[PDB]
């Protein structure tokens, strides 16, 4: 599963991730809030089967009203579940 | 046990050379050839106590290993037929338990595929194909694992037993995982049921879902929270009604007891 | 301190 989007801490003051995995360097990475594109990337590395891997993530206050997704062109949405 | 693991890729580009490495599941180090000024950095606070010769021993490596790579990549082109961007990864390592090696790595890719592997003898390669072949000849001819051995059992265990006394506070913690289940009704009339792992360190985890005794499952990988911290979680699809004969297990380290959640 | 991939290929 290439693409997964979740915060660090189950919502309810946080950070939203986006991990990216099993690509092929050298992928691009937009994080989006309420559809519009400061996101700090972490190093890209790789897993011991081979398989890259890298997180992008952003500071964010969560609200019952606002939507974010990760954009990779595949547009993944943020489901607080 | 714990482990000093370094990962380094190499990507031609119609070349980008990066290493990283790791105490555990923890990232210290990097190099990145496309840096303006190109040097290994500080990924930990604990490492940011090392001397100036520390730093600049292993700008020099790294460097030396850029040009070796930069070879290989050519020589993989030639082995192969080819005329595009290629990538060669490495990973060597070092799993010490508490002084005995438990386990020693050096191995590569090329395109994501198996090339080459030390054995557990750390005597031995094993090759992927014929291209492999002829790296595994040439190197048996020059003891090259004679001297990947001497790293692994040497160098490797040494600094590994240094880093682990550097970033003691943070390296020796084990964080036990924060479990919950969470339950979603489908169209299809069936009920979700996820068992949650959060907050863990390090990533090593089981879970696994049970029905009367029995293990059953989409399970994801182990994803980072970005904060050190590790998440995981394990799905059944069950009939509506019968949530309750299912159990999620939970085994890590950290924890005083294997847990045991329902929904 | 770190490996050194002296061998190419
Ligand atoms: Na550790």
């Amino acid at each position: 599963p290439q693409i997964q989007v979740y915060s660090r801490h189950p919502p309810e003051p946080n950070i939203l991730n986006c991990y990216v995995t099993q690509f092929h360097p050298p992928i691009e990475i937009q994080m989006l809030k309420n559809g519009k594109k400061k996101v700090e990337m972490s190093d890209m590395s790789f897993s011991k089967d081979w398989s890259f891997y890298i997180l992008a993530h952003t500071e964010f206050t969560p609200t019952e009203t606002d939507t974010y997704a990760c954009r990779v062109p595949k547009t993944v949405y943020w489901d607080r579940d | 046990s714990h482990s000093l693991r370094y990962f380094v890729t190499a990507v031609s580009r119609p070349p980008r050379y990066m290493e990283v490495g790791y105490v555990d599941n923890t990232e210290f180090v990097r190099f990145d050839s496309d840096a303006e000024n190109p040097r290994y950095e500080p990924r930990a606070r604990w490492i940011e106590q090392e001397g100036p010769e520390y730093w600049e021993r292993e700008t020099r490596r790294a460097k030396g290993n850029e040009q070796s790579f930069r070879v290989d990549l050519r020589t993989a082109l030639r082995y192969y037929n080819q005329s595009g961007s290629h990538t060669l990864q490495w990973m060597a390592g070092c799993d010490v338990e508490s002084g005995r090696l438990l386990r020693g790595y050096w191995q590569f890719a090329y395109d994501g595929c198996d090339y080459i592997a030390l054995n557990e003898d750390l005597k031995t390669w094993t090759a992927a194909d014929m291209a492999a072949q002829i790296t595994r000849r040439k190197w048996e001819q020059a003891g090259a694992a004679e001297r990947d051995r001497a790293y692994l059992e040497g160098e490797c265990v040494e600094w590994l037993r240094r880093y682990l006394k550097n970033g003691n506070a943070t390296l020796l913690r084990t964080d036990p995982p924060k479990a919950h289940v969470t339950h979603h009704r489908r169209p299809e009339g069936d009920v979700t049921l996820r068992c949650w792992a959060l907050g863990f360190y390090p990533a090593d985890i089981t879970l696994t879902w049970q029905l009367n005794g029995e293990e059953l499952m989409e399970l994801v990988e182990t994803r980072p929270a970005g904060d050190g911290t590790f998440q995981k979680w394990a799905s059944v699809v069950v009939p509506l009604g019968k949530e309750q004969k299912y159990t999620c297990h939970v085994e890590h380290e950290g924890l005083p007891e294997p847990l045991t959640l329902r929904w | 301190i770190g490996p050194r991939a002296l061998d190419v290929l």
